[PDB]
């Protein structure tokens, strides 16, 4: 179970870097990590399959990365609707996929 | 797993709609002919062109 | 693409259910058909996945209970629920894995591995009480 | 069905096929020709 930062509050416009830890079995060796976004009650929508690759219908400011056993999110230019937990899905780690805990962002 | 079947809808689209294909594959020089066309058979004529 | 779900309900301990997930616009064959549980205010802990054919892949904590099958005639993935325990209480999602040519991405040719997730259904609440 | 084991176990024997084993390659009549 990858560990993610807890709930935080902040200002629109600048860049926030959320790094999440993992093991060498899934993130360190294999590179099929994807990240999601969900609104409470509605099903999660895709933000960054493969992290570097970005599906359409998503603002280009979202960006993510991986470094060793850690995966980093370099999100840029926050707005009002952006307040939603960001979920990290790495490779299925010898056919048993795992996720992070969740990073609840807050705005003023 | 290799199968991964199609997906259609009544309004899926003209290309997406299924053209039922019957590949009538004929061999005209394979063996003595067994199936023929619907033509009326006349009387057999000998010793004439 | 639409995903409709049913089967969840209030049952006593040790009961049985049948989760039904019908897919319109795609089948249980086109892309990988996963099962995910999202505990209220926790992460989405992966349960199982039925691939396009013949899989018994489960999570480490739920081994030997969940059984996964499909009726391809009606395009329904079934998750038959026997021998409940405490941790299975969550909202369950039948997840459509990103099908071949995912969002027409201009690099991946027929590699169906693509271990991410496409659009899903509305989710079914499965409660142990 | 029953599996019969009361069989003598010898290696295969060999003989000469000579000129046997030629068959009609088609169902068409030909005559006084070498085809």
């Amino acid at each position: 179970v990858l560990t993610q930062p807890a709930s935080v509050s902040g200002s629109p416009g600048q860049s926030i870097t959320f790094s999440c830890t993992g093991t060498s079995s899934d993130v360190g060796g294999y590179n099929y990590v994807s990240w999601y976004q969900q609104y409470p009650g509605k099903a999660p929508k895709l933000l960054i399959y493969d992290v570097t690759n970005r599906p359409s219908g998503v603002s280009d400011r979202f960006s993510g990365s991986k470094s060793g056993n850690t995966a980093s999110l370099t999100i840029s230019g926050l707005q009002a609707e952006d307040e939603a937990d960001y979920y990290c899905s790495s490779f299925t780690s010898s056919n048993t996929r795992v996720f992070g805990t969740g990073t609840k962002v807050t705005v003023l | 797993f290799p199968l991964q079947s199609y997906g259609f809808q009544p309004t899926n689209g003209v290309g997406y709609q299924p053209y039922r294909v019957v590949v009538l594959s004929f061999e005209l020089l394979h063996a003595p002919a067994t199936v023929c066309g619907p033509k009326k058979s006349t009387n057999l004529v000998k010793n004439k062109c | 693409v639409q995903l409709v779900e049913s089967g969840g309900g209030l049952i006593q301990a040790g009961g049985s259910l049948r989760l039904s997930c019908a897919a319109s616009g795609f089948g249980v064959r086109n892309n990988y058909m996963s099962w995910v549980r999202q505990a209220p205010g926790k992460g989405l802990e992966w349960v199982s996945v039925i691939y396009s054919g013949g899989t018994t892949y489960y999570a480490d904590s739920v081994k030997g209970r969940f059984t996964i099958s499909r009726d391809n005639s009606k395009n329904t993935v079934f998750l038959q629920m026997n021998s409940l325990r405490a941790e299975d209480t969550a909202v369950y999602y039948c997840a459509r894995e990103g099908d071949v040519e995912g969002f027409s991405d201009l690099w991946s040719g027929y590699s169906r591995d693509r271990y991410y997730f496409d659009y899903w259904g509305q989710g079914t609440l499965v409660t142990v009480s | 069905c029953v599996n019969l084991t009361t069989r003598t176990q010898l290696p295969p024997a060999y003989t000469n096929s000579f000129t046997r084993g030629v068959y009609y390659p088609d169902k068409v009549f030909r005559s006084s020709v070498l085809h």
